[PDB]
RNA sequence: GCGCGGAUAGCUCAGUCGGUAGAGCAGGGGAUUGAAAAUCCCCGUGUCCUUGGUUCGAUUCCGAGUCCGCGCA
RNA sequence: GGUCCGGUAGUUCAGUUGGUUAGAAUGCCUGCCUGUCACGCAGGAGGUCGCGGGUUCGAGUCCCGUCCGGACCGCCA
RNA sequence: UGGUGGCGAUAGCGAAGAGGUCACACCCGUUCCCAUACCGAACACGGAAGUUAAGCUCUUCAGCGCCGAUGGUAGUCGGGGGUUUCCCCCUGUGAGAGUAGGACGCCGCCAA
RNA sequence: AGUCUUGGAGGUAGAGCACUGAUUGGACUAGGGGCCCCUACCGGGUUACCGAAUUCAGUCAAACUCCGAAUGCCAAUGACU
RNA sequence: GGGGCGGUCGCCUCCUAAAAGGUAACGGAGGCGCCCAAAGGUUCCCUCAGAAUGGUUGGAAAUCAUUCGCAGAGUGUAAAGGCACAAGGGAGCUUGACUGCGAGACCUACAAGUCGAGCAGGGACGAAAGUCGGGCUUAGUGAUCCGGUGGUUCCGCAUGGA
């Protein structure tokens, strides 16, 4: 014999988006290349690097990325041309 | 104006000898008189504040400001956005003009008068008064007034303690 | 029957218990306490029965302490069902006792009656225990 | 509630722009000053 | 005594607010003003090295005028710092008001620099 | 064995933050009447079936025992 | 055991939808009529919404959970 | 001493003390630019009566806040055991709330 | 590709209370019991009888984190294989 | 976790997730099928919530005044991230919620989805530098065929039209 149970009403979750570092420290990069995919301002951009529509960090010039500390707690990302 | 002359001539010297101030411009000074209307509106009639505004512009010398409610509370059926209360600040020669009218004509014209409250202070040299009647100076056209809600009077000085404001307001002319 | 009067979520994982106790290792408030020397779960029925066996024998001796609250719920599926199709309903409250934790603290009581009384309360628990006194 | 609106212009008839509007908030026929490609200049646009 | 903020202290927030959007590099240096209640100063700053290129003030040892705090002195000090830019010529400068409002003696300095010929 | 339900005035019943034991019937007395009842008022002597914790205070907030009724592949 | 329903004046039903007002018969109280009672005629109060929690300026009426009932189903060997 | 900068507050918050001829700032009064959803405190306007009181700068201090490795541990890579919902041994590696103390500022550039 | 050196991103184990919840005692009292009397408690005196708010000390947390490794990951340069 | 019955079918957010990304279950919690002519864009200016004390209608909070107050408050809406040099609030002006694009870059079986400097034309705001190709970021949404509507310097069966 059996007993009937159901109604979990929990089984859904969205398709998870790729977020994170897509270039490493010291990488040569190209003009227009993304460096970090964040969601909200985790890292403020520095020189030669912009901020996208959905807070994306993109390299304006081809160069070498460097990650640095900004202030007490925050990070900064920058591009140095070679 | 007259009060400014007396304050410059005698009030401030007397109290600066009395508190023995090293710098003579440490003298307490009355900074702002603000008059705040409050209507128990709650969507009963729009014209209550729409009467109090031009009543207060006759009481003072210029137009007041319709205050904005901060947040809604249904305990009065107060929806946020519809206007409640009025305010106007007075300074310059205007403040001494209003305090002149107050001491000269207004408090003697109250229906019953005993001495002003002993300890209506903030604790830090400011004073607040509550009067129940609009009959402040007799050339308000008293026949046109309908509602009886009086006025709220806030004088702000540079007093840091209560005692200096308490003593200075005596020679200003507040009975106690 | 130590009920947490409100709880954030009603179903957490059972978790795993590794290593020694985080805090409350030694006697702090009373003079003599009882310490557990291996890991297991502990539930409100046990804690209440232990406090009865402690305090009712102890009568007017002094006062007692508990430094364990069975905050974490544990669930169970209803009896005789096929497993699966949603987590079961919660039915009880449990606490973790990592080895090294002191269980109960005794106060205002001489050493030997507290000794035998903690020994009596030990059998209510499902764990191997050790007497520890204050330094 | 929101209805799509296709924008049109008097200074030249052929127009293309799609926007949204609330019929409570803008019951009246809205106007906007925009850049038409074929007039090659900025023009004032109604909608249909 | 009621907490009246220092006007300069309030000014620093607006000056940092405007300075977040702009800064004066090599061959594009930053104009800088001061609007003290008795005197008006002007300074030209290079940021990437932390050095100043040219500067001027009302309390300069020459061309003193009984204004010394009015818009006439503002125009005079503006074209003074314009030739100070001219001798070691940059011929370009970005504007940076010091947390002030572009209406008064700051504006007098501005078009003093303009007609004396520092291209903005 | 399990889940319950109860056992509270003579009887039928209530009785949740613990806030000094309740109603109706019954009994008795008084009121009314020529008397009586119907009627009105007053008068309850309740180990709340036993054993523990708690409390200033526990049918009360519970715990486990006694009796009986309600359902169990 | 699962699913769906409802939980409102003493009683029976609206309102439960309109988030922004708690109503209708009956009962009860008072007065009138009648010799008295009943009908009949004038007046009047009551609930603040099963419980607990959450959202909002504001929940009876929104959303969960607890309890009480009712309906349906619990099948193939 | 003023202006403007870089350095993670080791830069602070506090408690006290000094300064102003100059500079800075409080002050004076809105007349004309400009303004106060009401107002010359605020915006600007054009002066200089007195005022270090505050702002500001220097001097002191570990109260708070901050920085902080040393040896200990917890954890863990990899091996190897065991009575194995978990413990133990070894080559490494190295927790933070804990103190030794550091600190109540460092370097410019232009105008004295 | 492996390894050495070096640069990073990343908040797990750990640890911790700084936040969010939970939670234990000490102290304390706002305020709810507590009966009396004046009686509208007007208040007094009211048992530690309960009990918000602070502090002292202590305990937990997948949806707590002022911190935070080992590893793994992505790279650069040179060296060896 | 045999079928039936129950529940669910797409998209977004967190945990599960083992400190890169990814990672299942009828695992644990919520939301979405919009809204906003300003809740945009620029320019300019500020700053919270709560508490204490005074003040009447008036208080437990309506409206004022002072003081403390890193963020407890907001950030259109679910959660997460981030935000007080505003991304929070207020004011003026305006439509860049433009057209033609696009070096490159992420993600991905494909289809898809996402960012993007800079260029051209014409703007808006501001004096200028400069900003602006909607909302603070992530949801607020569907293939192709077929048909409707508007424009076309395209073709239109001998030619010219249709």
């Amino acid at each position: 014999s059996k007993k009937g149970v159901g109604s979990t009403k929990n089984g859904r979750d969205s398709e998870a988006k790729r977020l994170g570092a897509k270039r490493a420290d010291g990488q040569f990069v190209t003009g227009g290349s993304i460096l970090y995919r964040q969601r909200g301002t985790k890292i403020y951009p520095g020189e030669n690097v912009g901020r996208g529509g959905d807070d994306t960090l993109f390299a304006k010039i081809d160069g070498t990325v460097k990650f640095e500390r900004f202030g007490r707690d925050r990070k900064k990302v920058s591009v140095y041309p070679v | 104006n007259r009060l400014k002359e007396k304050y410059n001539k005698e009030i401030a010297p007397a109290l600066m000898t009395k508190f023995n101030y090293d710098s003579v411009m440490q003298v307490p000074k009355i900074e702002k008189i603000v008059i705040n209307m409050g209507v128990g509106d709650a969507v009963q009639n729009a014209k209550a504040i729409d009467s109090a505004v031009e009543e207060l512009t006759f009481i003072a010398g210029q137009k007041p400001v319709v205050t904005r409610a901060k947040k809604s509370i249904a305990g009065f059926r107060l929806r946020e956005g519809m206007p409640i209360g009025a305010k106007v600040t007075l300074r310059g020669e205007r403040m001494y003009d209003f305090l002149d009218k107050l001491i000269s004509v207004s408090l003697p014209r109250v229906r019953d008068f005993r001495g002003v409250s002993k300890k209506s202070f903030d604790g830090r040299g400011n004073y607040t008064l509550g009067i129940k009647e609009q009959l402040i100076f007799p050339e308000i056209d008293y026949d046109k007034v309908t509602k009886v809600r009086g006025m709220d009077i806030v004088i702000v000085t540079t007093a840091n303690t209560d005692e200096e404001a308490r003593e200075l307001l005596t020679q200003v002319g507040m009975p106690f | 029957m130590l009920l947490p009067k409100r709880v954030k979520y009603r179903r957490e994982h059972r978790g795993k218990m590794r290593g020694r106790a985080k805090g409350g290792t030694e006697v702090h408030f009373g003079e003599f306490g009882i310490q557990a020397l291996e890991a297991s779960w502990i539930t409100n029925r046990q804690i209440e029965a232990a406090r009865i066996a402690m305090t009712r024998y102890m009568k007017r001796g002094g006062k007692v302490w508990i430094k364990i609250f069975p905050s974490k719920p544990y669930t169970a599926k209803p009896l005789e069902v096929r497993m699966g199709s949603g987590k079961g309903a919660p039915e009880g409250w449990v606490a973790v006792v990592k080895p090294g934790k002191v269980l109960f603290e005794i106060s205002g009581v001489s050493e030997e009656v507290a000794r035998e009384a903690l020994r009596l309360a030990s059998h209510k628990l499902p764990i191997k225990t050790k007497f520890v006194k204050r330094e | 509630m929101r209805v799509n609106i296709t924008l049109a212009c008097t200074e030249c008839g052929e127009r293309n722009y799609i926007s949204k509007k609330n019929k409570r908030n803008n019951p009246d026929r809205v106007e906007f000053k925009k850049y038409c490609p074929r007039d090659k200049k900025s023009t004032l646009h109604r909608e249909t | 005594m009621i907490t009246k903020t220092s006007k300069n202290a309030a000014r620093l927030k607006r000056h940092a607010r405007v300075r977040a959007k702009l800064s004066g590099t090599a061959e594009r240096p930053r104009l800088n003003v001061f609007r003290s209640n008795k005197h008006i100063y002007a300074q030209i700053i290079d940021d990437v090295n932390g050095v100043t290129l040219a500067s001027a003030s009302t309390l300069d040892k020459d061309l003193n005028v009984e204004s010394t705090g009015d818009t006439s002195a503002a125009t005079k000090v503006g074209e003074l710092v314009a030739k100070r830019a001219a001798e070691k010529g940059i011929s370009d400068v970005v504007f940076d008001r010091g947390g002030y409002l572009y209406h008064g003696r700051v504006k007098a300095l501005a078009d003093a620099a303009r007609e004396a010929g520092l291209k903005f």
